[PDB]
């Protein structure tokens, strides 16, 4: 598809501006965009100072889908703020990479309910018997919210 | 779906909500059309009990998702479209980051061929000098993703999605919403696979409206599902 080369450089930048709300913008928009010259700088702006605009750009990368940003997704997981990481959970999902199951069903034991229902969401769409594989083994060695997330699975898939 | 087939034009709108928030008791309602077509959903809503006593962006999200630009692929996914015209009911769960939160019970369906939604809110906990009850939030809104997942338990869908509210001269306030979607009648319904829709929404005043209102441009487009 295509991708209009002036804004893509703008928002870009845009992702080094001063004010928060500017680089905030430029994350949303280069999401929805979808151009490969956006990821690199796009996992940059995943150590963003500010954790809002953290945030987008994990979701951002999500959108543009690309399979470069699994592994800084699956790192940014990890992060302090919870709302970061739960958008990086639904991003993984999006992406569809195999390489997130077991961070995601590590995630599903998250403190944060939101976070437990990002992975959620994320394992449910990325699918298939690897999913469905961790998903079995976790009727039993679950428990509580991530227990019953795999059952609801295998009720559901086949 | 027999649903798809009502939206293939423009539909008529309408929206009421009660709502109590922390003892403010007031109420809205609104008037517009939508074009699924496009996923285009155009509305004003006004309070009824003269002044709101809080900022408009939290009520959007609570304030039809039937309008929503289904491509021809994901035409099976289509929960909102299937359940039609008997309609749904659209519970939510709004916690606040760092301040209260909403329990909402909506009823969305069709009367006679105008979609209605009548929506019942609480709110609890939420701080005096919040960004809520202080109405520190800007007059617009953001592009989000909602998740949607099916729920074979019941019989219908669990959405959840986090809403970016920008504040005056700050950051932002979030909003987790914990969304859970069923059916009135007992008809067949669709179920679909995880998928997410893409919001784009606008906010505008009326100048010649001295009520307290809202003027709402959305676009709504579903995607996650490839063929």
């Amino acid at each position: 598809h295509h991708t209009d080369p002036e804004k893509v450089e703008m928002y870009i930048k845009n992702l080094q501006d001063d004010s928060m709300r500017v680089r905030y913008n430029a994350a949303t928009a280069l999401g929805k965009i979808g151009d490969e010259r956006a990821v690199e700088p796009l996992i940059k702006a995943l150590k963003d100072e500010d954790g809002y605009v953290r945030l987008e750009a994990a979701e951002a990368l999500g959108e543009i889908g690309d399979e470069r940003a699994v592994e800084p997704l699956i790192k940014a997981l990890k992060d302090e703020d919870p709302d970061v990481r739960s958008e990086a959970a639904l991003a993984l999902g999006k992406i569809g990479d195999e390489r997130a199951v077991e961070p995601l069903i590590k995630a599903l034991k998250d403190e944060d309910r939101y976070v437990r229902m990002a992975a959620a969401w994320a394992l449910g769409k990325i699918g298939g018997e690897r999913v469905r594989a961790a998903m079995e083994k976790l009727a039993e060695t679950g428990t509580g919210f991530a227990r019953k997330v795999a059952v609801n699975y295998l009720e559901t898939h086949k | 779906s027999k649903g798809e087939e009502l939206f293939t034009g423009v539909v008529p709108i309408l929206v009421e909500l009660d709502g109590d928030v922390n003892g403010h008791k007031f109420s809205v309602s609104g008037e517009g059309e939508g074009d699924a077509t496009y996923g285009k959903l155009t509305l004003k809503f006004i309070c009824t009990t003269g002044k709101l006593p809080v900022p408009w962006p939290t009520l959007v999200t609570t304030l039809v998702q039937c309008f929503s630009r289904y491509p021809d692929h994901m035409k099976q996914h289509d929960f909102f479209k299937s359940a039609m015209p008997e309609g749904y009911v659209q519970e939510r769960t709004i916690f606040f980051k760092d301040d209260g939160n909403y329990k909402t019970r909506a009823e969305v369906k069709f009367e006679g061929d105008t979609l209605v939604n009548r929506i019942e809110l609480k709110g609890i906990d939420f701080k005096e000098d919040g960004n809520i009850l202080g109405h520190k939030l800007e007059y617009n809104y953001n592009s989000h993703n909602v998740y949607i997942m099916a729920d074979k338990q019941k019989n219908g869908i669990k959405v959840n999605f986090k809403i970016r509210h920008n504040i005056e001269d700050g950051s932002v306030q979030l909003a987790d919403h914990y969304q859970q979607n069923t059916p009135i009648g007992d008809g067949p319904v669709l179920l679909p696979d995880n998928h997410y829709l893409s919001t784009q929404s606008a906010l505008s005043k009326d100048p010649n409206e001295k009520r307290d209102h809202m003027v709402l441009l959305e676009f709504v487009t579903a995607a996650g599902i490839t063929l």
